[PDB]
């Protein structure tokens, strides 16, 4: 299976975003607007 | 859809060319900071009119009132000494820009096709700046403004059948005197409004296939708008700009130019070191080497037939000096040769400059010579590395 | 207002509970001198369901008419002579109300549904979009627009498709005629053409007004001075259809054959052997289907196969219907399906959009509503003989046959009727 | 010849070098050619099966991400690299030969570059 | 001399058409003195009556409620439980959808095939359904047979077999599921809404669950997923139609005498594992699909908060409309009107999710690739625009309209049934009409553009898309048309 | 009313000249109004009949031919022309009815002029 | 496409379709659906195997044998011997073709 076709078909609540220009604040934490 | 009611102002037809031009244009999402220079040149050009229409408001161009008047600007103007080094440095800082923004296509590829023609209206956009900026460096009437005219406008004489009568219809007379600087301030006046369209038309030729990005590669899968995101990276250059324009304009306004324009244009003295701006060392280093007059009118014209000709030679289908080691090197070893012609011009003729100088003209024509072989060597490269 | 909605809001008035036991309410009906049939029942729901019912449909079309119902159906609602479609639609949203409209082979609905304290409103914007539609041009043209796409996403649902495919390739006359008409008579329906087709068939002793929540009283006072000035017309005799068998075939392409067998059974007219109809679908995308009508109905069985497979799946379903007809079904099967068919006619019937269509379904076909009570009687009546011989007596009668997709693997209309 | 690795050992290290530069993003050298620098990319593009293009166009969109985030491959992705597995030159040469047919027996083009 | 005006065939047909519309400049009065076009907001609590909805509390903590009719043949019981994917762990994610499988799949007593050959002899049906945070189940049976329907519910909640040979084939048909009918693309979107939404939360987590944990889960797991949820304190037993409230309450307490006796709340669960709203987006970039399908929520209101039905009455505000609607350029929502009068979506429809602690409030589309610049704008832009300029009018309407649907679609035993039984779960309590309807006309103009700057005006979303969508804004072209900077 | 002429002898005269005025070209006074001076009157034409618009796009063709080559009907083309036989004012009334309804009620409007 | 505005061809084949059963109903004509597998490596595959040189007649008008054998032999002597099949019984029946 394709990792596109797969992704797709399983929706995935542990994302991890690419850190290395920027970290991501703790989920759960109130907006910086 | 059908466009029956009003969607975004930004589509209706009072802005949707600005909205698709400026706004919504997309952009390779891996542009770096090289690619900000173009906008630094067009506020470098904004600079240059806005300041010089409020400097042409207190000039006069006669010789018997014009090193008085930049005197009077400079002293009882309100603001006049700023006006003055805005414009005056602001030269500087023009060819800074663009110069980097030059240079930054090299290395890149980007003259390469399909933007041919955004390289050759680029290099008329450079003879129309040189041409603007040293008829503005008359303007004062200094003793560099005298004798740097008398040079250039004497480069006519080259020609052997109607030299002679294309300097003295340039001069408006047999020397240079106040025919010529009434003319030239005219023509300073207008030429930057053609700067303007032509730098316009340069961008529209660029928009019919876009920018080149770093890595030289076919960019349609991963573009994104210009506003904003490479506005945001263009403002942040834009206020770096101004503080490298600041510290140029308030602690140091008199560096990038030469004492001797201080002192009233004399006919009869000349000054023992006559040189142009610093912008215009490396041409005239290139002049000076030859040994003949019409050789070095000849290697002048050479220079910008050059030029114009890199985008049109056969050549390999890589783009990016990131995938081109060789076409790398040989760029670095260009930009140390142009930085040496530029040092060289300021230096006299004497030993040893003067083969410093010939060595260095040849070594920059080496480059545009050097340039096509090695495409029709490395068009073969893909069958002769396999996997 | 400001407390939270697990704790009760202050200060609200409650009205007082309803009975746990309330006699429900007879179907008052009142037929005015022109022959328009009103009919009215008392529910306590607040929810009130009115409609009107037209014997009309696509048996009364052919020819130069084709298409004529369908256009109807989407028409709806639309500008009448009285106020523009842009009013109507507001003043059906301010009493928060809902309009559905519905086209059979013979049968038009038109039915709103609102809150009880609605009726005027309800009854007023119902009698005047039926009445007095102005179909005009843009209107038509517009519906006309969107009927293009509807049938081209119709090939997409092979059920329907088929439903519709058996029906012309059995029948011949004016049930053969297509609800879903082609391409070529949507280029000539106008909206003059439409108000000929209406001004002719709408007459008041072909219409039922048919209501569920209301009561009969003030619903003859605002339905009455709407309605009475229609004049009276004679009935006229319903276009005769007869079934004769047939085969559709239609190769598409594709990796799934479907397929539909079809028979004939009785109509609403006749009562029973329309109930064992029912009885005999539940006994049975595959399944059994039914279409049944005022004087014949239709009994038929879905499949779904391979274009290699679809020679075995036809003598499959085939197969099925001769030992139905064979008399190998246990009383425990017969059981399950009496209980399955009771149990549905009654399931749908606490709906209250359901029942107002049952009332005027009714009052069109018969003229009264007759009790659910003698249907279910006449179900658990049904006997192991009568399964048996009501197969037999219908599957030996001339066949029905339809297929779409790949069909070149499917055999001969002889070579399954012969099965048969 | 002397751009062949085999024989000259400073083709050898161009070649190393041009490969270690492509690996870091996940590209073939291939990728490098342009539809837009010629008419002929262009048309052996065209020519090439779906399945190669839409890998090209992935690999073109996984290197604009990295070259945007100023990344690279992690290791484990470099490894498996192929920077100079072809899958355009050999169709590339096959339309050269074909439009150089064409202009030898006097025929008009069958494309042509638009005037800037 | 110039022909008369019937002669040349353009000139007659311009008769033809003044004539009709001369027809149209005099209606009858008679059609036009009830119906107006203006919506006025009603207070008639008289047609508001309905059977008392009976409540019992048994000593283990179970409750029963009814809404007895008894004209009615038919009658609807079951079982509503306050369980679900949001309270299994990411070990035991997916339990909870396999128990719903397996729940009809064996007892002691009763065998799959006796089961269902009862259900059939009765005509009955079950059903059984399983969200993030409510699990049901109930049957539709005859008034005769709801007794037998309840030892039926009872026996399948108490006393489940659960053999390993069914677990297999079951196992066999949901990792089938999981990857062979994914095409119900409606229900992806919100699925990957819900994922990017509540990430790093049990709310993100998909009722179906992983394959990884499908493949292993074992008799005892579906059998510890009973003991610590199925309690008696988190139970339902909610019954509609022809019943009677004292019989269902004894037949109630005579069988379910084996539940769990496990005295947490779902308070406390929520407490302990809150869900949160990310700032977030997932794009499935595919060509390949004809049609593009979007939804973009901003966080919403939880089941008590007194905002929810502000939030109701907002997404009527917004409404819904499809291609087969006939007056969508004519309703009162501006946004089905900007939709319909450009032809700018396939479908679109507003939605307001609720649950325990957060919610989802937001709009779903469905458009060809050329559509969707044009349409997020109008998306954006109507639901913006709620927090600067709602009219009496509008906010009347909506008022209107969510009053008549909440009571129109009460038709049936079983609407009424889960109605008892979701609302005994979310409110602790059936809210009476008059009470919701009062709650429903205090959200006035003022009220609409109060909750909208709170939960709308400058606020982060949540963006999930699939198909032809290069054409869709990002997520910056998003977050700043959240507000209006003329204001 | 002063506009009527069957009692203001000045507009008898008004409508004389205009009616002599259309006559030359064969133009109706309906043929003067135009789709894009005003989206009422381009919503009232696209509902009129296909004939109608084709009628008056011929006239508008037979007057600008007529205008371009700097001469008039003939003579006996005129005597047969209807100068105020009416078209298009009924719709546009209604049109424009309906765009008032639309206004009192709060709706959107069914079509907007772009800016220009 | 334009198939359907000469009825006689039109007909012509929807009565060969509905006229047999085994092999000559396949229709001459395919249907769209069945266009979107057709590529070279079936025309290939197919072309293999149905075109052998005891399937094939070289018929000339207007040369003379001797040459017409001089330039023809060398070219298809390489092709080499297949044991012949015989072509595919077919069987007529009645059948009704309609498109309303
Ligand atoms: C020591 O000595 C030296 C210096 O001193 C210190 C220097 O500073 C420099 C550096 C200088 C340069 C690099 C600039 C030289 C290059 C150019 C192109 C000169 C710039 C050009 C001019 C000054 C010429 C100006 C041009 C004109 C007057 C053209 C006039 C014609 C016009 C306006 C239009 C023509 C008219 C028609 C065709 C008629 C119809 C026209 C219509 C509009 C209708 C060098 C090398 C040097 O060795
Ligand atoms: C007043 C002088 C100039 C102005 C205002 C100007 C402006 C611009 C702008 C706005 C762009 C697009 C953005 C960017 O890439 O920076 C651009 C691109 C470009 N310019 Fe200039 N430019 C000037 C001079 C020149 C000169 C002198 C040359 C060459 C001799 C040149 C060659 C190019 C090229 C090749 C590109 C495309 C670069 C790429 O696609 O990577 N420009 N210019
Ligand atoms: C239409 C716009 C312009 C006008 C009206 C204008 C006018 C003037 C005037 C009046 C002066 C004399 C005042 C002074 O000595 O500073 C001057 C000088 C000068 N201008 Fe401009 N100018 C314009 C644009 C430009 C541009 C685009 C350039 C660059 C290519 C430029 C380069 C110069 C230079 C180098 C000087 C001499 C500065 C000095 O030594 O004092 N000007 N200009
Ligand atoms: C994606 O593509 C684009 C780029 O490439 C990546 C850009 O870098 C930029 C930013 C840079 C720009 C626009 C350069 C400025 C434009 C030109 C032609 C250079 C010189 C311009 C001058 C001197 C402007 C004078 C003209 C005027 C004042 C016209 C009159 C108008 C007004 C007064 C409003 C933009 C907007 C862009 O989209
Ligand atoms: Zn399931």
């Amino acid at each position: 299976v394709p990792a596109t076709v797969e992704a797709v078909k399983t929706p995935n609540s542990k994302i991890v975003y690419d850190d290395h220009n920027h970290e991501r604040y703790p989920p759960g934490d109130p907006s910086k607007r | 859809t059908i466009r029956n009611q009003r969607f975004s102002l930004l589509k209706q037809p009072i802005s949707s060319t600005l909205n698709q031009h400026l706004v919504d244009y997309p952009t390779p999402s891996n542009l770096s900071y090289w690619w900000g220079f173009g906008s630094l040149a067009g506020i470098c050009l904004v600079i240059q009119i806005v300041t010089g229409v409020f400097l042409a408001m207190h000039y006069t161009p006669h010789v018997d009132l014009a090193f008085n008047s930049v005197e009077h600007i400079m002293r009882d103007v309100e603001g006049g000494w700023l006006l003055r080094y805005m414009h005056a440095n602001g030269a500087s800082m023009f060819f800074i820009v663009v110069y980097l923004h030059i240079f930054r296509g090299l290395y890149y590829a980007s003259y390469s096709s399909p933007r041919e023609f955004v390289w050759c209206l680029g290099v008329v956009i450079f003879l129309l700046m040189i041409v603007t900026a040293f008829i503005g460096y008359v303007l004062p009437w200094g003793q560099m403004s005298f004798w740097g005219a008398t040079v250039i406008t004497s480069l006519a004489s080259a020609i052997p059948v109607v030299g002679d009568t294309i300097v003295t219809w340039l001069w408006g007379g047999f020397s240079v005197d106040n025919a010529t600087l009434n003319r030239f301030f005219s023509l300073h006046y207008l030429l930057p409004f053609i700067l303007v369209g032509a730098s316009l038309l340069h961008l529209a030729a660029l928009h019919q296939y876009g920018s080149n990005n770093p890595l030289g590669v076919h960019s349609e899968m991963d573009k994104i708008a210009f506003y904003p995101y490479f506005y945001v990276k263009d403002l942040v250059g834009w206020v770096a700009f101004a503080i490298f324009f600041s510290i140029w304009i308030f602690y140091a306004p008199n560096v990038l130019g030469h004492p001797d324009n201080y002192i009233p244009a004399n006919p009869m003295s000349t000054p023992p070191h006559i040189v142009p701006e610093w912008y215009f060392l490396p041409i005239y280093a290139i002049l000076r080497s030859i040994p003949d007059k019409a050789g070095g009118v000849a290697a002048i014209a050479l220079v910008f037939i050059c030029l114009l000709a890199l985008p049109f030679f056969k050549s390999m289908y890589v783009r990016s000096s990131s995938f081109r080691p060789i076409y790398q090197g040989m760029f670095w070893l260009l930009l140390a040769d142009c930085l040496l012609l530029g040092w060289i011009g300021c230096q006299p003729v004497e030993a040893p400059f003067v083969t410093i100088g010939q060595i260095s003209s040849l070594v920059f024509f080496l480059f545009f010579a050097i340039t096509p072989i090695l495409g029709r060597v490395g068009r073969g490269i893909p069958n002769s590395y396999t996997d | 207002a400001l407390t939270s909605l697990d704790m009760p809001l202050q200060g609200v008035s409650l009205p007082p509970p309803l009975a746990d036991k309330v006699e429900p309410s007879k179907l008052q009906i009142t037929t005015l001198p022109n022959g328009l049939k009103i009919a009215s029942e008392t529910t306590p729901n607040p929810a009130a369901s009115i409609g009107l019912y037209v014997d009309c449909g696509s048996i009364y079309e052919a020819p130069y008419f084709h298409g004529a119902t369908h256009l109807l159906e989407r028409m709806a609602f639309k500008s009448t002579l009285n106020r523009t479609h842009f009013r109507l639609v507001r003043e059906i949203e301010a009493i928060g109300g809902n309009t559905s409209a519905s086209a059979s082979r013979e049968q038009m609905s038109y039915t709103i549904d609102a809150l009880k304290t609605y009726v005027p409103e309800m009854v007023e914007v119902l009698i005047d979009s039926v009445r007095n539609p102005a179909f005009l041009d843009w209107e038509v043209n517009e519906e006309l627009r969107k009927m293009k796409v509807e049938i081209a996403e119709l090939a997409k649902n092979p059920m329907g498709f088929l439903l519709e495919a058996i029906h012309s390739a059995g029948y011949s006359g004016p049930l053969a005629s297509p609800l879903y008409a082609p391409e070529s008579a949507l280029d000539r329906l106008n909206g003059e053409l439409l108000e000929e087709f209406m001004t002719e068939n709408f007459t008041a002793a072909r219409m039922v007004l048919a209501a569920s929540g209301v009561e009969h009283e003030e619903l003859l006072k605002v339905a009455e001075p709407l309605t009475s000035d229609l004049p009276n017309v004679p009935p006229q005799l319903a276009p005769k259809s007869q079934y004769v068998g047939g085969d559709f075939r239609q190769h598409t392409g594709g990796e799934a054959t479907h397929f539909a067998v079809a028979f004939e059974v009785p109509g609403w007219n006749n009562e029973k052997e329309a109930v064992t109809a029912t009885v005999l679908q539940m006994l049975m995308s595959c399944t059994a289907f039914t279409s049944i009508f005022n004087d014949t109905g239709l009994f038929g069985i879905y499949g779904c196969s391979s274009p290699q497979f679809a020679a075995k799946a036809i003598e499959l379903a085939a197969k099925e219907l001769k030992d139905v007809a064979g008399g190998k079904v246990n009383q425990a099967h017969l059981d399950r399906a009496k209980a399955a068919t009771k149990s549905a006619v009654l399931m749908n019937l606490e709906s209250r959009m359901i029942a107002a269509e049952d009332i005027g379904r009714q009052i069109l076909t018969y003229g009264e509503r007759k009790p659910v009570d003698q249907f279910l009687k006449s179900v658990d009546q049904l006997t192991l003989k009568d399964i048996a011989d009501f197969t037999s007596k219908v599957i030996s009668k001339p066949l029905t046959m339809g297929s779409f997709g790949d069909v070149l693997a499917v055999p001969s209309y002889d070579t399954i009727s012969s099965k048969f | 010849r002397l751009v062949d690795p085999r024989k000259n050992f400073l083709a050898r290290m161009h070649m190393k070098s041009v490969s270690n530069r492509l690996r870091r993003y996940g590209l073939r050298y291939d990728d490098l050619y342009d539809p837009l620098y010629d008419l002929d990319i262009k048309e052996a593009l065209n020519r090439l099966p779906r399945e190669i293009v839409d890998a090209r166009n992935q690999r073109l969109m996984r290197a604009m991400d990295l070259s945007m985030k100023h990344e690279y491959l992690p290791d484990n992705l470099q490894a498996v690299q192929t920077p100079f597995r072809s899958y355009l030159q050999d169709m590339l040469a096959l339309v050269k030969r074909e439009r150089a047919e064409r202009e030898a027996l006097g025929a008009l083009p069958l494309y042509q570059r638009t005037i800037p | 001399s110039p022909p008369p005006p019937h002669l040349m065939p353009y000139d007659h047909a311009a008769e033809i058409i003044k004539n009709k519309i001369k027809k149209l400049e005099n209606p009858d009065k008679r059609f036009l003195k009830y119906a107006s076009p203006h919506p006025i907001l009603a207070s008639h609590n008289h047609i508001l009556s309905a059977p008392e909805t009976r409540v019992t509390t048994l000593p283990n903590g179970l409750r029963v409620a009814t809404e007895s009719n008894l004209s009615a043949k038919t009658a609807t019981v079951g079982v509503w439980i306050d369980a679900g994917s949001r309270f299994e762990s990411d070990e035991t994610n997916g339990t909870a959808h396999f128990l719903e499988h397996m729940i009809f799949k064996g007892t002691d007593r009763r065998t799959v095939r006796a089961l269902e050959e009862e259900i059939e002899d009765i005509g009955g049906h079950l059903n059984a359904y399983t969200s993030r945070e409510q699990t049901t189940y109930y049957a539709k049976v005859l008034d005769s047979n709801v007794n037998q329907a309840l030892d039926v519910l009872a026996d399948i909640l108490q006393n489940s077999k659960f053999e390993e040979q069914r677990i297999n084939r079951e196992r066999d048909v949901i990792l089938r599921e999981m990857q062979e009918v994914e095409g119900q693309t409606d229900e992806v979107v919100l699925d990957h809404l819900h994922a990017t939404a509540f990430q790093y939360t049990p709310l993100g987590r998909t009722i179906l669950g992983p394959a990884q944990n499908v493949k292993s889960i074992t008799r005892e797991d579906l059998q510890n997923y009973i003991k610590t949820h199925y309690t008696a304190s988190r139970m339902v037993i909610a019954a509609a139609g022809a019943v009677k409230h004292e019989e269902v309450v004894e037949q109630v307490k005579k069988l379910f005498t084996k539940l769990s006796s496990d005295p947490t709340t779902t308070s406390q669960l929520v407490a302990n594992e809150p869900a949160s709203f990310t700032g977030s987006e997932v794009r499935m970039i595919d060509d390949d699909l004809p049609l593009a399908q979007f939804a973009v929520a901003f966080e919403g209101a939880s089941w008590t908060d007194p905002d929810s039905v502000a939030l109701m009455v907002m997404q009527t505000m917004l409404g819904s409309w499809n291609k087969n609607v006939g007056g969508g350029k004519h309703v009162g929502s501006d946004l089905t009107q900007r939709v319909a009068i450009n032809e700018i979506a396939e479908s679109i429809m507003a939605f307001n999710t609720n649950y325990k602690d957060t919610g989802l409030f937001g709009v779903y589309a469905v458009a060809k690739a050329d559509c969707l610049d044009d349409l997020s704008y109008a998306i954006m832009y109507e639901v913006t625009k709620l927090a600067y300029r709602v009219s009496d009018a509008d906010v009347t309407r909506a008022r209107n309209q969510l009053k008549s649907s909440l009571l129109l679609h009460m038709d049936g035993t079983s609407p009424i049934a889960e109605d008892i039984g979701r609302q005994l779960l979310t409110y602790g309590r059936r809210i009476p009409t008059a009470e919701l309807f009062a709650r429903i006309d205090a959200v006035d103009a003022s009220t609409v553009k109060r909750v909208a700057n709170k939960y709308i005006y400058d606020k982060d979303i949540a963006i999930s898309a699939i198909g032809p969508i290069q054409d869709l804004p990002d997520y910056n072209k998003f977050r700043r048309r959240t507000y209006w900077n003329r204001y």
